RNA sequence: CGUUCUUCGGAAUGUCGCGCAU
RNA sequence: ACGAGAACAUGCGCGACAUUCCGAAGAACG
């Protein structure tokens, strides 16, 4: 019996949030704002893996701790190992998309920065787009367990990352104000499977 | 098309529409950006109704700056922007609007192309 | 690998101008000091402060220190930031503050600008923060080598010494964005390090 | 060592200080030129935007702003395309002593007191009325500037060019006009110290 | 709005007073803005009612102000602003007036 | 009482731009 | 009694690093 545990909730961009691809990422049905899936599996893999620990001269991100390539995965020649956890994208939530659509706000921000040469002390114009601070953005994550024995570590893995998250920032320019955000989880079930999750927590 | 044509007639030994350049432009062609991205957002066949009064809050900008800027003047005289703004308005459709914003956007950039 | 919060306050002793009309949070329509300002300002302070080359075109040739505490691009040592300046929000307590007074959170400044030698001033209004705001600031220091923390927050009490008693931002020659500082608390949000002794 | 010297003093008015400000007024009355005033203790306040433009004047006569000598150019900063100048005085705002604030409040004395002038035509001789408001004489007004050591050899002679351009600014007026005498201004010294870096400023003063 | 037929049609005002009295609306402007209601506020209410005592004197000061406001109907906008209770109908009313003022820029 | 009633410059820049398994 | 039958173009991977909206500017004139 497969089991696959399903964690929903918010993330509620404490910061303007520029993840770029200066426009953002957005979703062209909609032309709304999102997170990519990848942005967070990414930025959860690097906290983690740091937390963890990084072997002494690290070059691939298959050579990190066997707690990372299990959940995040691993392409290794002859150890392939699934990823447990599949990150879905995070789109626009609908309330705050009318919390925007009231006050007439555009779901996005053009924060105008500069950068002062140090020779000539001269400032050089840049326009970064940014997702308003009242935005969140529904998240989806979907944890396989390939061994029941090893949910309670791999969930304990993955509040580490959360936490590290949360005091860490999503992508953009994050050492200077950008992409702060914050976690609310608002349910974590099994959708496939009898496991029971009802004793887990990521945050 | 029309944009390359009125570009090339008022090019100039490079000069352009009496001394107009990107930077006198940008103003105008930011608020025309603010306006494409509303229509952008917006899933209507017929322009909303706060989008009509910005238009024509742009065309007093247009007004305002061509007073200021006599090369504005003269770019919007030549180009007969302001006189397009006041037809897709009265037309009152998006896909005349883009068009509009596409017709800017072409005249930009044989501008910059001949410069 | 830990992560130390230093949360604390930043009070205006004069207007506080950042161009952007000051600029505001868009939600709450609240001016912001913006991470970015901050971070700029003290590197560039901190930098002044140790010596600077006679040529630092790439922005990326400075002194190690800025570049580990700061972040660096140079390529083939890329460094990782370790301080993220983020956003300070108007305070709430500052808000309610001028709520109860007919006050507002900005100000227009009117400067003449007299062309000496035509002798015809040229009037400009400026929108800036009125002194007394007070906007909270929180900052994450990453501790990547523990005998390099205590050097790291030594050289963060120094660029904060410095901007303290320089400007943030607008015309801070004319006497814009003098602030101050008062940090409450530096404790280890995440990991086993202790934050006793800073 | 980045050494920056603090100059905190006070400037004591010898006649009303009108310094004006846009804006509007509750109950706005029949005058018409309000001080300018400090919006979160209402008080009168000297902008230092005011106190650098005036020095920085009488500096210049001692087509633009950045052709001036370079010692005005040099601690007042510069803005020429390619050879952009950091400015060395950094003038804050003047703010409303607590001293000046209590002695007014013994006797009950008013901040700024409301003049009534006026201009006449000889031909017509019909009056116009006036109404400035203008800072009450005993005013005084707590100012601090920063100056940053960025050329060691410099400092003194820069000090030197600020200490007559004090001197300037006491004999000439600030804010309102000279002609009608408003704005005289005195300045006292309190405490110059270099508060950043090894610098000493034990001999340096601007007065 | 209509603001071009008038001020063609109408083309001793001076842009000074022009300016002056946008300047009023400005400071309007500002306290709804800090506002930031969809109905109109008390506050605005007696803003706007001391404005209306502002245009009533500065028809008193000059008679060239007072055929500006007669003809552009200003007034009557502010009493549809009152009778309307809305912060969206004011800003529209602060764009006429500033259309009045750009137009009249334009030509001059 | 009137005058100007913001203006002068910079508007992004440098790098990576697929790599690793079959 | 179909040159046929069974066989995920799939596994791993943050659009990211460095970046001060700033340099100057008297609400002034008789």
């Amino acid at each position: 019996m497969y089991s696959k545990i399903r964690i929903v909730g918010k993330i509620d961009v404490l910061t303007g949030l520029h993840i770029g691809g200066s426009p953002v990422v957005r979703d062209p049905y909609s032309r709304l704002p999102i997170i990519p899936g990848s942005s967070i599996k990414g930025k959860m893999r690097s906290l983690l893996a740091k937390h963890i620990g990084l072997i002494p001269g690290q070059k691939m991100h298959n050579q990190d701790a066997p707690e990372i390539l299990r959940l995040f995965g691993s392409s290794q020649k002859g150890a392939i190992q699934s990823s447990r956890l599949q990150i879905s994208d995070a789109f626009f939530s609908k309330a705050s998309q009318e919390e925007f659509d009231k006050k007439d706000l555009a779901y996005t921000e053009t924060k105008f920065e500069n950068t002062i040469s140090r020779l000539t002390a001269v400032a050089n114009p840049r326009q970064i787009e940014r997702v308003t601070r009242g935005a969140s953005f529904d998240f989806h994550i979907i944890y396989n367990v390939e061994n029941i024995n090893e949910v309670m570590a791999d969930f304990e893995n993955i509040k580490t990352a959360i936490h590290l998250l949360e005091n860490d920032y999503l992508g953009g320019g994050g050492t200077r104000g950008n992409g702060r955000i914050r976690f609310v989880i608002d349910s974590i079930d099994t959708v496939v499977g009898d496991f029971d999750s009802s004793n887990l927590s990521i945050k | 098309n029309f944009a390359r044509k009125v570009v090339e007639e008022n090019k100039r030994v490079i000069v352009l529409f009496n001394g107009l350049t990107t930077s006198k432009l940008r103003n105008l062609l930011e608020l025309i950006n603010h306006v494409y991205t509303k229509v952008y957002n917006s899933d209507d066949t017929t322009l909303s109704e706060d989008v009509r009064d910005e238009l024509e809050y742009l065309k007093v900008k247009f007004a305002y700056e061509s007073g200021r800027e006599p090369a504005v003047r003269t770019f919007i005289e030549k180009t007969y922007v302001d006189k397009l703004v006041d037809v897709v308005l009265k037309k009152n459709t998006k896909k005349i609007f883009l068009d509009y914003c596409k017709y800017f956007e072409a005249l930009v950039a044989y501008a910059k192309f001949y410069r």
